[PDB]
Order: C-alpha cells, then sequence, then structure tokens
C-alpha cells in the first residue's frame, strides 16, 4: 500500500495550477483509502464525488498515514513535501500544507522535520508569500529564539507592519538598540518604522562617513520629503543632476517634483515632472497637476483616467488582504476626485463655498496622519490659498504640534500669521486673524516659552475686549458671538497657566 | 421567425447577400436556440459562403457559448480538409472571429488549429498558412507556444513549388519576426541563405527584407503611410454627459539582394513586382554599388507596364533614402513621368510626387500637366501635403487649383460625387457657387448627390459686416432648415442637422428659424428629434423669451409620455428626450427640478432594460443641474441606488447605476455621512473591483471611492474547530469527531439532494465500528436525520428509513429521547404503497 | 540655484542663422498623447530643447536632449522667450510640427 503513494510523491511533472490541484485531489483520496482507522475510510466513496470532504479530512488522513509509516515511508514522503513547496509552489496547495504543519505542531506527534530545523526558514517564506502575516510572524519568531540575527530583525519589522501593529516592530527596534549597538541598525530600520528624525540623522551620520552613494542619497531625501522640508530637498537636487545616472534619475523626480510643488517653482516642476515614468501612478498624478496649473482641463481628465487605470493595479492588490492595506489606495483615490473638484472650483464661481464645505467635510472623516494631510492640502492648495481657508490650517498645525512636530506647526502658523513674532520678540502679536494667534500663542507654550506666553495671553485679552467694546454694533453679532467664544477660552487659559 | 428566416436562409444562399447578412447580423443584435442551429446547420449543408455568413456572424454577436462552440467547432472542422477557393479565406476569417471572442474554449480551438497546422506543414496547405497568420495577428500568446516546430516545418514548407503558399507563409514569418524583436534568428538566416544558394529567389529576399526592415521601421513607415492614403485647451461642458542579428546580416541582407535583382531581372511579373518592393527598403537601410543594381532593376520596371505603379513607389523611397547620388536619375524619372501623365494607374504616380517633395522652383512649370490630368482623391490629397511640407507657394498652389475646380463646376454622376468631395474635404476661397450649389441641392433626384452637395455646402459654410452677406448666409440656412425638414430621406436629414453645428447658433436663434427648428421637435425620426431638442434647449440663453415658453409645453409632453404612456420603447425614448434637456436646458429645468425627481423616483419604484438605464442617466444629469436642491431626496435615491447596485440579477446596467451614484455624491456633498448610513457600501465598492472587467465601469467603481472619500479604518470597524477538536482529545477518538464533523456540515442544506446516499452509508459505518460508543453522536445525528427524512423525497426516503433502522439497532435503549419525533414520522409517512409498508414493519 | 541648465552650449545664436557648417536640420512630427507629448524647451533666445520623455513619443521619434528649434506647427519663432513657445504648444494642435537642429556630435 505504498506504490500509488510513490508515484505521487516522486511525479513532479505538473507545469499548471490544475495539475498540482489534481495532485493533491489523488493524493488526499489516495491517504484515505490507506488510512487505517475505517471512520475515515469509509469517507473515501463520498471524498471522491464531493471535493469539500476530501479536504475537510486532510490533516486527519495525514496524521493515521504518517503515524503508520515506518520512519523510510516518511522520509520518502517529507522528501516529496520539500520539493512541492520550494518548487512549483501553486497558492491554493500551499495553504493547504502550511494548515497541514500548523494542525501538526498542534499534534503531540510534533512537527514534521523539513529540510532540518523543521523548515522554520521554508514555511516563514511559503506563508509569506500566501500572505499569511500570522503564520509567517510566528515562524519568524521560532528563528529568532534559536538565534538573534540582523536579518531576522528586518524581517520581523517588516511582518509587523504588514500585520498592523506599530507598536511591535517598534519594539524590534529597542531590541536591536540594545543587544546591537547603532551600526547593525541600517538606516531603512527607521524609514520602515516612520522615524523620520532618527532616519535622517542616520543618513547624515552615514553620509559624512562612506561616501556618497545613490541609494545613500534617495534615502535621505525620501526622509527628507516625508518630513516636508522642501527647502533642503530641492538644494540637494539642484546639487546633484549631472552627477547622476538615468536609473537613479527615474528614482529622484518623483521626489523633486514634490519639492518643487512644495516650493512652488512651476519650471523646476514641469523639468522633474517629464522625468518620472508615466508607468507609475505619480507620473500621470503629477502630468495632471501641471495640466491644471495652464488649464490644460481637457488634457488633466485624460491623465487623470489613466492615473485611475494605473492604480487598477494596487487597488486590487491591497483590497485583496484587509481594508488597512488598501487604505493607502484609499488615499490616492481621495487625491484623484479632488484634482476633479478643482477643475470645477477653477470654472463655476458659483460652486466655490460649496465645494470648500465639502473640502472640509472629508478631511475630518479622513485619518489624521500628517503625510496624508499634507498631501491632500498640497492638492487643495492649488486653487486655495492658505489664507482664503484658516480653519483647514489651523486644524493641521493642530495635528503637527499634537504629533511632537512642533518645528512644522510652527512654520505654518508663522504662514498663517503673516509675520514672525519669533523674530520680533519685542512687538506685541499681530491682532489681525485671533484664532490664528491664539493657536500660536498655546503652541508657544508647548515650547516650554511659558512666562512669555502667559504674559502675551494678558496683552492679547485686553486687546479683545478693546476691539469688543468699541466694534460693537448691532450688524456684528455673528462675529461678536465668534469673538466671544474666543474671549471665554482666552480666559480659562489664562488661569490654569496662571 | 421559423418559415420567413429560412426563406431569407435560401435568398441568401441562392451584394444582395452581404445586406442580407448584415441585416442577418443586425436581427442578431437584438436577438430559439435550437431553430437557430437547425436553420444554421439547414444553410451549412447546401451556398458554403452563406453558411459561413450565417456562422460566423452569430457567435460574433449573439456570444460564444460553452453549447454553440461545440456545436460550430464541427462544422469548421469539416469545412477545412476540403473547400474551393474564397470560400476557404471566408472559412479562415470565420476562424479568427471565433479566436478573437475570448472563451474558455478558446484556448482549445486555437492550439487544436496550430496543432494540425504543423501536421500539414492544394487546399489544406494553404488553409493552415491562413488560419497560422490571422491567429498570429489574433493571438500573440498561444501562437508563441510553438516557435521551434514552426520555423523547422515551415523553411521546409515554403520553398516548395508553390506561390499561394509563398503569399501566405510569408507573411507568417512576418508576424513571428515581429513578435520575436518585440521580445531563431540564426536558424532564419541560416536557412534562408540555404535557398538562395526562380522559385528560390522572391522568398529569401523578404526573408532578407525582414531582418532589415523590422530593424528599420523608417523605411516601412513611409510605405505604410501611402498605403493608407480638437484642442487640448478647449473647456469641457459643465454638465457632463453619461458615457544585433539584424544589424549584422542586414548588410548580407542586401548584397545577397543586390545580386538576385541583377540576376533575375526577367526569369520566371511574380518576382519582379516582390523585387521592387524590396529593393528601395533595403537601399533605405543603407544607401552606390548597392544604388547601381537597385537603380537598373527599378528604372527599367518604370518604362514597362504592370509594375509602374510599384515602380514609382519604390522610386519614391529611394528618392528618400539616397538624397544627393539619386538626383543623377532626376532627368530620367521627370521624363517618364512627362510621358506617362498624357494618356490621361496615375493616382499613385501624384502620390509618390509627393514623395519626392518629402521641391525646386521647377515644380511650378510641372503644375500645369499635374492639374490637367485631372481630379483625383490622390491629387487633391498630395497637392493639399505638398503646401503643408514644402509652402513656399501656397498662394499659386490655391490659384490653380481654384482655377480646375472652377473649370469643373462651371460645366458624370461619380465625378460630380467626388468633386463634391473635393470641394468640401479641404479649405478654399465662394458665393456664387453656394447660391448655384442652393441651385443642384433642390433640383436633384439624386440621393448621393443631395447627400454630397449637403455635406459639401455644410462644409463651406464655415466662414460665417455687410447686410447682403448675411442676408445671403440667412437665404441659405433657410433653404437648408427646408431640406431637413421636407427632405424623404432622413439619412440627408440627418446630416444637414447634425452639419448645424455651434458654428450657426447666431443664425439659429433668429425667430425664422427657431419657428422651423419648432417643427422639426415634431419629426419621424427620433434621433432627428433628439437632435433638434438639444438645439432648442442650447438656445435657451440666447432668447429665452421665446425658448422657454416653448421647451415648457415640450417639458410637460415628455412627462406625459413618460408617466401615461405604458410602453417600453416609448418611454425609454421619452426619457432619453428629458437627458437632452437637462443638459442643454439646465436654466429651463432647475424650477421644476422637485416634480422631474419625484416622477422619476416613481418610475425606480415600478415593478425593458435600456428604459431603467435612461432614467438613471437623467437623473445622474439632473444632480448637477439641481445645485444643492435635491438634498431632501438624497436619502431615497441612495436606498434605491444600493438595491440595484446588489447583484447581477437587475437588468440596469452597474456602470450608468455607478455613474449616477458617483454625480449625486459629487454635486450634492454627501461624503462620511453615507458610508455610516449604509455600512455595506465598502464592501459593495470593493467587491466590483474583484468581479467587473470593463474599464469604464472599474474607473467608476474607483472615481465613487474617491469622492466618497477614505474612510478612516477605525470609523470603518465601528461600522461595522477541527484544531481545537484535536486540541482535546486523543487520536482515537478524534478520528471518529472529525469524520462526523465532516459529514454534518454536507448533510444540511441541497448539497445532501446530491449526495444523498453517500453521506447517509457513511454514518451507519461509523457507528457500526465504533460499538456503543457512538451514543455520543446522538444528539448531533438524530435530530439532523429526522428532519432529512421529513423533507426527503421519492426513493430516497426509503433509504433513510432503512438505515435508520440500523442506527436504532445500534443505538438501543439510547434512542428514548427521539423516539417520539421517529413515530410521528412514520404516522405522517406510512401509505398504502406496498414498499414503504414493509420498509416501516421492519422499522 | 533654483533653475536647471542641462546645456552645455552657452549660446547658439548667429551660429544657427549661418547656413551649413555644424548641424544639419530635421523636421521631427511628433503626435499628441493621452498624458502629454512629453517634451521643454528652456532656452532663451534659441529655444533649446530641456528634457525628453524616454518612454514618449518624443523619444521615439529621435528628438535627442541636445537640439534646438526654430519653428514650431509651421509659424517661425526662431527668436523669441522659451515661454512663449510653451504657450504656442498648448494652444496649437495635439499633433505638433517641430524642427530640431540636432548638431552632428560637435
Ligand atoms: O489641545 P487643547 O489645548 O486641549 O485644545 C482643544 C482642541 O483644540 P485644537 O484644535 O487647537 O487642538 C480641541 O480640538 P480636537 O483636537 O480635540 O479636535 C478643541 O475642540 P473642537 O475640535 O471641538 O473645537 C478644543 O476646543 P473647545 O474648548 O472649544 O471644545 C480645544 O480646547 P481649548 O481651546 O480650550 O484649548
Amino acid at each position: 500500500s505504498t506504490i500509488n503513494l510513490q508515484k505521487a510523491w516522486g511525479a513532479a511533472r505538473r507545469v499548471s495550477k490544475d495539475d498540482w490541484l489534481e495532485w493533491l485531489r489523488r493524493l488526499s483520496l489516495e491517504l484515505l483509502k490507506d488510512s487505517s482507522s475505517p471512520s475515515l475510510r469509509s469517507c473515501w466513496a463520498l471524498a471522491q464525488a464531493y471535493n469539500p470532504m476530501a479536504r475537510d479530512l486532510f490533516n486527519a488522513a495525514f496524521v493515521s498515514c504518517w503515524s503508520e509509516l515506518n520512519e523510510d515511508q516518511q522520509d520518502e514522503l517529507i522528501r516529496s513535501i520539500e520539493l512541492a513547496l520550494t518548487s512549483q509552489d501553486i497558492a491554493e496547495v500551499t495553504q493547504t500544507l502550511l494548515n497541514l504543519a500548523e494542525f501538526m505542531e498542534h499534534s503531540d506527534k510534533g512537527p514534521l522535520p523539513l529540510r532540518d530545523d523543521n523548515g522554520i526558514v521554508l514555511l516563514g517564506e511559503r506563508a509569506a508569500k500566501c500572505r499569511a502575516y500570522a503564520k509567517a510572524l510566528h515562524y519568524k519568531e521560532l528563528e529568532f529564539q534559536k538565534g538573534p540575527t540582523p536579518a531576522i530583525l528586518e524581517s520581523l519589522i517588516s511582518i509587523n507592519n504588514k500585520l498592523q501593529q506599530p507598536e511591535a516592530a517598534a519594539g524590534v527596534l529597542e531590541y536591536a538598540m540594545k543587544h546591537f549597538g547603532e551600526l547593525e541598525i541600517q538606516a531603512t530600520w527607521y524609514e520602515k518604522l516612520h522615524e523620520w528624525e532618527d532616519a535622517l540623522v542616520a543618513y547624515d551620520k552615514k553620509m559624512d562617513t562612506n561616501k556618497d552613494d545613490p541609494e545613500l542619497m534617495l534615502g535621505r531625501m525620501r526622509c527628507l520629503e516625508a518630513l516636508g522640508e522642501w527647502g533642503q530637498l530641492h538644494q540637494q537636487c539642484c546639487e546633484k543632476w549631472t552627477l547622476v545616472n538615468d536609473e537613479t534619475q527615474a528614482k529622484m523626480a518623483r521626489m523633486a517634483a514634490a519639492a518643487a510643488w512644495g516650493l512652488g517653482q512651476w519650471d523646476s516642476m514641469e523639468e522633474y515632472t517629464c522625468m518620472i515614468p508615466r508607468d507609475t501612478h505619480d507620473g500621470a498624478f503629477y502630468r495632471a497637476v501641471l495640466a491644471l496649473h495652464q488649464d490644460l482641463f481637457s488634457l488633466a481628465q485624460q491623465c487623470i483616467d489613466k492615473a485611475r487605470d494605473l492604480l487598477d493595479a494596487e487597488l486590487t492588490a491591497m483590497a485583496g488582504e484587509s481594508y488597512s492595506r488598501a487604505y493607502g489606495a484609499m488615499v490616492s483615490c481621495h487625491m484623484l476626485s479632488e484634482l476633479e473638484e478643482v477643475i470645477q472650483y477653477k470654472l463655476v464661481p458659483e460652486r466655490r463655498e460649496i465645494i470648500r464645505q465639502i473640502w472640509w467635510e472629508r478631511l475630518q472623516g479622513c485619518q489624521r496622519i500628517v503625510e496624508d494631510w499634507q498631501k491632500i492640502l498640497m492638492v487643495r492648495s492649488l486653487v486655495v490659498s492658505p489664507h482664503e481657508d484658516m480653519r483647514t490650517w489651523l486644524k493641521y498645525a493642530s495635528l503637527c504640534g499634537k504629533s511632537g512636530r512642533l518645528a512644522l506647526a510652527h512654520k505654518t502658523l508663522v504662514l498663517l500669521l503673516g509675520v514672525d513674532p519669533s523674530r520680533q520678540l519685542d512687538h506685541p502679536l499681530p491682532t489681525v486673524h485671533p484664532q490664528v494667534t491664539y493657536a500660536y500663542m498655546k503652541n508657544m507654550w508647548k515650547s516650554a516659552r511659558k512666562i512669555d506666553a502667559f504674559q502675551h495671553m494678558q496683552h492679547f485679552v485686553q486687546t479683545m475686549q478693546q476691539q469688543a467694546q468699541h466694534a460693537i454694533a448691532t450688524e456684528d453679532q455673528q462675529h461678536k458671538q465668534e469673538l466671544h467664544k474666543l474671549m471665554a477660552r482666552c480666559f480659562l487659559k489664562l488661569g490654569e497657566w496662571q | 421567425x421559423x418559415x420567413x428566416x429560412x426563406x431569407x436562409x435560401x435568398x441568401x444562399x441562392x451584394x444582395x447577400x452581404x445586406x442580407x447578412x448584415x441585416x442577418x447580423x443586425x436581427x442578431x443584435x437584438x436577438x430559439s436556440t435550437r431553430f437557430y442551429d437547425q436553420l444554421n446547420h439547414h444553410i451549412f449543408e447546401l451556398e458554403r459562403k452563406g453558411g459561413i455568413l450565417a456562422i460566423a456572424s452569430l457567435i460574433g454577436v449573439e456570444g460564444g457559448n460553452a453549447t454553440r462552440i461545440g456545436r460550430f467547432a464541427n462544422y469548421l472542422r469539416n469545412l477545412l480538409p476540403s473547400n474551393d477557393p474564397v470560400v476557404m479565406e471566408m472559412a479562415s476569417k470565420a476562424i479568427g472571429r471565433l479566436a478573437m471572442a475570448g472563451d474558455t474554449f478558446t484556448a482549445e480551438y486555437v492550439e487544436f488549429e496550430v496543432k494540425r497546422a504543423l501536421e500539414w506543414l492544394e487546399g489544406r496547405r494553404h488553409a493552415a498558412v491562413l488560419v497560422l497568420r490571422e491567429l498570429a495577428i489574433s493571438v500573440p500568446t498561444f501562437f508563441f507556444q510553438q516557435v521551434q516546430p514552426f520555423f523547422d516545418n515551415i523553411f521546409v514548407a515554403v520553398w516548395d513549388p508553390k506561390q499561394a503558399i509563398r503569399e501566405g507563409a510569408v507573411a507568417a514569418l512576418r508576424a513571428c519576426l515581429i513578435l520575436t524583436t518585440q521580445r531563431w534568428y540564426r536558424h532564419t538566416f541560416e536557412e534562408a541563405e540555404k535557398g538562395f544558394d526562380d522559385d528560390r529567389i522572391h522568398g529569401a529576399l523578404l526573408i532578407l527584407n525582414e531582418l532589415v526592415r523590422i530593424s528599420s521601421m523608417e523605411g516601412e513607415r513611409l510605405r505604410e503611410e501611402m498605403e493608407e492614403i480638437m484642442g487640448f485647451g478647449t473647456k469641457p461642458r459643465h454638465i457632463t454627459p453619461f458615457t544585433x542579428x539584424x544589424x549584422x546580416x542586414x548588410x548580407x541582407x542586401x548584397x545577397x539582394x543586390x545580386x538576385x535583382x541583377x540576376x533575375x531581372x526577367x526569369x520566371x511579373s511574380l518576382i519582379q513586382m516582390t523585387i521592387l518592393n524590396l529593393l528601395p527598403r533595403l537601399a533605405a537601410f543603407r544607401p552606390t554599388q548597392y544604388l547601381q543594381d537597385t537603380m537598373n532593376h527599378v528604372l527599367s520596371c518604370v518604362k514597362k507596364e504592370k509594375e509602374r505603379t510599384a515602380a514609382f513607389q519604390a522610386l519614391g523611397l529611394l528618392s528618400v533614402a539616397v538624397r544627393s547620388e539619386f538626383k543623377v536619375y532626376l532627368p530620367r524619372v521627370l521624363d517618364i513621368i512627362r510621358a506617362a501623365l498624357p494618356p490621361k494607374v496615375d493616382a499613385t504616380v501624384f502620390t509618390c510626387i509627393s514623395m519626392l517633395a518629402r521641391i525646386q522652383q521647377d515644380i511650378k512649370e510641372l503644375l500645369e500637366p499635374m492639374l490637367a490630368v485631372g481630379l483625383s482623391p490622390a491629387l487633391t490629397a498630395v497637392l493639399y501635403d505638398l503646401s503643408r511640407q514644402i509652402p513656399q507657394l501656397k498662394k499659386d498652389i490655391q490659384d490653380g487649383l481654384l482655377k480646375m475646380l472652377s473649370l469643373v463646376l462651371m460645366h458624370d454622376v461619380g465625378s460630380i460625387t467626388l468633386a463634391l468631395r473635393t470641394l468640401g474635404s479641404f479649405e478654399f476661397e465662394l458665393t456664387q457657387f453656394v447660391r448655384h450649389c442652393a441651385d443642384h441641392f433642390l433640383n436633384s433626384e439624386h440621393k448621393e448627390i443631395r447627400m454630397e452637395a449637403a455635406r459639401t455646402c455644410s462644409r463651406l459654410l464655415t466662414p460665417s459686416v455687410s447686410q447682403t452677406a448675411v442676408q445671403v448666409v440667412a437665404d441659405v440656412l433657410s433653404k437648408l432648415l427646408v431640406v431637413g425638414i421636407t427632405d424623404p430621406d432622413p439619412d440627408i436629414r440627418y446630416c444637414v442637422l447634425a452639419s448645424l453645428d455651434e458654428r450657426f447658433d447666431a443664425h439659429l436663434a433668429q425667430a425664422e428659424n427657431l419657428q422651423a427648428l419648432f417643427v422639426a421637435l415634431n419629426d419621424q425620426v427620433f434621433e432627428i428629434r433628439e437632435l433638434a431638442i438639444c438645439t432648442v434647449g442650447r438656445l435657451s440663453s440666447m432668447n429665452p423669451a421665446f425658448v422657454m415658453p416653448f421647451l415648457r409645453k415640450m417639458l410637460i409632453q415628455i412627462l406625459t409620455e413618460l408617466e401615461h404612456s405604458g410602453i417600453g420603447r416609448i418611454k425609454e425614448q421619452s426619457a432619453r428626450m428629458l437627458g437632452h434637456l437637462v443638459s442643454n436646458a439646465p436654466r429651463l429645468i432647475r424650477p421644476y427640478m422637485e416634480p422631474i425627481l419625484k416622477a422619476l423616483i416613481l418610475k425606480l419604484k415600478d415593478p425593458n432594460p435600456g428604459v431603467i438605464n435612461n432614467v438613471l442617466a437623467t437623473i445622474g444629469e439632473l444632480a448637477q443641474v439641481s445645485g444643492l436642491e435635491m438634498r431632501k431626496w438624497v436619502d431615497e435615491l441612495f436606498i434605491i441606488i444600493m438595491d440595484m447596485l446588489q447583484d447581477s440579477s437587475l437588468l440596469a446596467k452597474r456602470q450608468v447605476a455607478l455613474w449616477t451614484l458617483g454625480q449625486l455624491v459629487a454635486s450634492t456633498g454627501y461624503v462620511v455621512e453615507p458610508y455610516r448610513k449604509y455600512p455595506t457600501l465598502l464592501e459593495v465598492l470593493l467587491n466590483f473591483l474583484k468581479t467587473e472587467q470593463n474599464q469604464g465601469t472599474r474607473r467608476e467603481a474607483i472615481r465613487v471611492l474617491g469622492l466618497l472619500g477614505a474612510l478612516d479604518p477605525y470609523k470603518h470597524k465601528v461600522n461595522i474547530e477541527m484544531l481545537v477538536n484535536m486540541g482535546n482529545l486523543p487520536l482515537d477518538e478524534f478520528y471518529p469527531a472529525v469524520s462526523m464533523v465532516a459529514l454534518m456540515r454536507i448533510f444540511r442544506d441541497q448539497s445532501l439532494s446530491h449526495h444523498h446516499t453517500m453521506v447517509v452509508q457513511a454514518i451507519t459505518f461509523i457507528f457500526k465500528s465504533l460499538g456503543l460508543k457512538c451514543v455520543q453522536f446522538l444528539p448531533q445525528v438524530m435530530p439532523t436525520f429526522l428532519n432529512v427524512i421529513r423533507v426527503c423525497d421519492g426513493a430516497i426516503r426509503e433509504f433513510l428509513f432503512q438505515q435508520l433502522g440500523m442506527l436504532v439497532s445500534f443505538v438501543k435503549s439510547h434512542i428514548r429521547p427521539y423516539m417520539d419525533e421517529i413515530v410521528t414520522l412514520m404516522r405522517e409517512f406510512w401509505v398504502m404503497n406496498t414498499s414503504i409498508q414493509s420498509t416501516i414493519i421492519l422499522l | 540655484c533654483n533653475p536647471k541648465s542641462v546645456l552645455k552650449r552657452p549660446v547658439t545664436s548667429e551660429e544657427l542663422l549661418t547656413p551649413g557648417a555644424p548641424y544639419a536640420r530635421k523636421t521631427f512630427t511628433i503626435v499628441g498623447d493621452a498624458v502629454g507629448w512629453g517634451f521643454v524647451v528652456r532656452g532663451s533666445k534659441p529655444c533649446h530643447i530641456q528634457a525628453v520623455d524616454p518612454s514618449g513619443p518624443a523619444a521615439a521619434a529621435g528628438m535627442k536632449v541636445c537640439q534646438f528649434v526654430v519653428s514650431v506647427n509651421g509659424l517661425n519663432v526662431l527668436h523669441v522667450d522659451y515661454r512663449t513657445v510653451n504657450n504656442l504648444i498648448l494652444t496649437g494642435p495635439r499633433t505638433i510640427v517641430m524642427e530640431v537642429m540636432e548638431e552632428l556630435e560637435c
């Protein structure tokens, strides 16, 4: 009772999906026929006509057989199991054999020994391509327990990010810091963890000692665009163009255009966007943006449709494995449909205040991540200066503060105020746009300039109450109601600060 | 249509037969299945051209199906072994149309034809060649599956003494080597040069040319263009309407070709034709000894006849490739052209004179015979493209060309057709002509003259301040409107009406023209009616005092036909008509939006697909026009659309469903809140991405995920045992438990209705092998097993009662709790039927 | 440092105008695309081509970076600003007729 089995093992002449699926079906039914326990052997006839029955008894048939085999047949089997996973792997066959390996771990018999170490390396790699990230993690943790290596830690980090567990990945970096120090920690690890401040420090330390390399340049530029330091990012571009190859050129322009757009230099942006490949989502998006800058409405819509077409591949892949992975694509679709509502905003003066209200309600449903907000606000800034909509950029400044990026929060608020109070320390704060000024003071308090903040607040409230009294007419009643709602919050801050 | 369908079948069996095959294809566009298979079989066995016309046309339109593929495959497999010419190429076209259908059997059908084509490699050999050529064009992937057999068998079969194979098999090698270059070359050059060392000439020259031609498209792109011979700044409408080896062998490809062309200069018409095609493309790769062997064959073939057409095409490529050195043979070529033209073939001569410029002041003297040849579509295409590339005397070109047209139009039928096509194709500088053209169209009984003279005048009125000129334009356009109303031939009426563009709206807005246009809104042809109601809606800004009362009357009538006519077609046409008003007259419709929208929602809650599709396209167009006044009705509209999106049962297309939903979310500004109200929205819209195959639809399904915003993942979370069995038990218990669990799953639902006997037998054998330990499983087995006996039918009943008896014999005393139900079962299903009585008595 | 300059040749005025010698003129007719032509002209006096998309239609039909243009869609633009040419190409038809200086490796 091991001739047909050994044919099904050492066949390996399968060059399609249904061929391996046929191998599975023949394997399962031969295990049922073999199976010593007659309760399983009786189900063989049903399993033939109906496939679900064969698959539900797969793990039980296997254990029954694998226990009977006198070691030699187990090696014949295990060798065939190794070959099937390693070569000509089919998703459906794999996740069957992964569920078999997991069932075997929970069994008293113990895990099947494949290619030494019970295949802790093979089954992990296979579960990763199956996108079974919890199995991948379990197996990668078993490998870590046996020994700690930098490669293992890297893979552990990437597994955690795919599984939407940011805190665990951060813990892996803390382990690396203690036991390996700093040299073993690559900058890419910070990049994966969204530690853009520490990644820039790492890329600066690396680019000082080691000679400048394409890889470390793009890594540091990627950190600068995530932080939003468009000044430094555009300086690195202008300095290094002829010094760079055409392969890195295509990996550069996507970041160089973002920097030019941020600074508002449209000539530079046109040069960079042409260097971006058309096949990429971003290449279509940035061409569609330079369309709306030049009022090429007809071409913009064309470019947007190709952009959606190229986002097909991304949206489908991410949606397959949880909504959380699909969020990145969802933000891309957000920006595409916002570019459609910039064409309307530039064509319909009657629609303007409606569009702004829609924009405001949409941004509040979107997640409070600063990267996502910066993207969206940069798009809307194509036709709406920050002064024409304060509340958007104030809520933005709030997020920057609470996410521990007070430098960006400060820049944002200075841009809204109109001048720098930081420079003119002796002067009083400007009273025009009082909601902005108030936000600046409560930022200054968080920056531990709390004696100065308190003094500014006393000056401001005296100004407010005098600006109310003298300007109170019957006309401005909604304005007066907003001015009192402000003054009230000012008085409360005064108290708690005192 | 049965009797009449077989009547027109023999009529198409015995121009007229192509118009009946196009009518049968048009009848298949709207549209039993057995009678169409019998009617196809009736035409098949009888004649063979009409049978191929019946097979291929139906499969493409009615759609390939497993039934239709299995049947018609036998018909196609019978025709190929032995057939006549012409019918064979029609049957090969029916293969190409079947192979591009995009069905699951296409993989089998294509590889069946390809494998049998390799077996052959004369109605057998040329059939396999036509199969391989069309499959190489239509299906590159499965054609690439057998490339090593392809080259080896074909380099043997090509060099057999045949002409039809040499024409097609080299074109198959063309389709193959293009796919190889974009992604063999040594095996091609070896077998080609072996063949060169008069049947073995014109094939080798084409193979060497393939390495030259594919490596350099510059030679082919001139021939490809001569064989065939809006704006980005426009503002979109505010309401969106619904929608190496070939370079290192190329030198040997010309060296082994500049000898064949010099040797086989006049051996065994066909060889000279392929030589004069290849020689210029080889010279365009690398131009003096190579030129002298080319020039001797080309120049000698120009003086001769039956080649003069292809000779100038080769000569035009040679003139562009060899720039300076060709200038020596200018007096020879130009003397032959000056001798060739006086007889009036020369339609190509002008095309190549255009490629000669593609220059000197001598051409000015060359114009006086050129124009004296006569009006041809090549000549005026040349002189137009001549003034494009070399605009040295564009004024002198138009002077002579208008003088030619004036001599013509001062003075049979097909020439007047082409003379009007000329007069209306490209720009010109025409008042008397048009007032005389106002006489010709009225006083011509020829449909094609009227239809072309209409196309011409509508094109020639693009220059549209002196009062007399306005009164003339007003007169002509009044005559045109009269023709557009009164002409019997609706094609002529459609052309004229379609030609009254935005350009004329200054004239159409005149009182007299508007009184005509109103009459036109009651035209017999719905399409003209649509186009007329669009024009009046577009003019509602120019003269609203007149237009708005009339569109109101029309709106009432449209909504009357919608609500009160109980007919699919009329209602479908009425919605479409209401469509054109919303888009073209949004100001008029805005005050009446709440009445219209209530009428449309009532149509959506009525218990034909095209009616619902046009109603959805109108509601979508109303969204943008409403301008935030439709918010109150947003909730009702959303519920209806969501009910219709889920499932494919609904006749209405998902595309327009998703499009109108887009337009509502966009204009009304319902964002984030719809996600809370309808939580399955994100599950519906991510299901289309895994189901829909259309691009347009997938684009909308994305554009709607865009407008609705990107929901935070947490906000979406708010908006929304077998291993355990083994974890506990020992294995000897586990195996029954897992067997039982697996059998119980199948037991419930209609799965049992198929695997009834098998499931029941397994459960019994398990209980017998266990003994009295099966008592454990009783509470699982019994309630299901009893409900199975209740709802089982026919023969299965008896078997179940037999197996229940076995069960009871094993369970013994433990069956007491369920005994009461069993008795009730027996009491209900005891009948005088002898069979069940013996069964129950045993139980 | 905000502008970028990729042209080695400092000035070509009064050198192109002279017939013959360093270059041989060629006319390249470029058809529009769904996403754009993909070329940029940033020459003050001569309007030299700034960059070309390698995957775009222009790169397929020659159109190398180191080139100079003097006429677009018929109109001669030998002496105009680069920005003015950018207005003409956008306001013109989808298909653009372009003349490239195409210096012969000198
Ligand atoms: O961070 P805080 O100092 O406690 O300030 C909060 C915070 O305002 P910011 O937008 O400046 O951060 C709240 O906003 P959230 O981040 O929680 O959304 C805001 O609440 P609203 O968003 O409802 O306006 C609230 O304002 P209020 O006191 O009117 O409820 C305001 O408090 P203070 O102005 O008193 O500091």
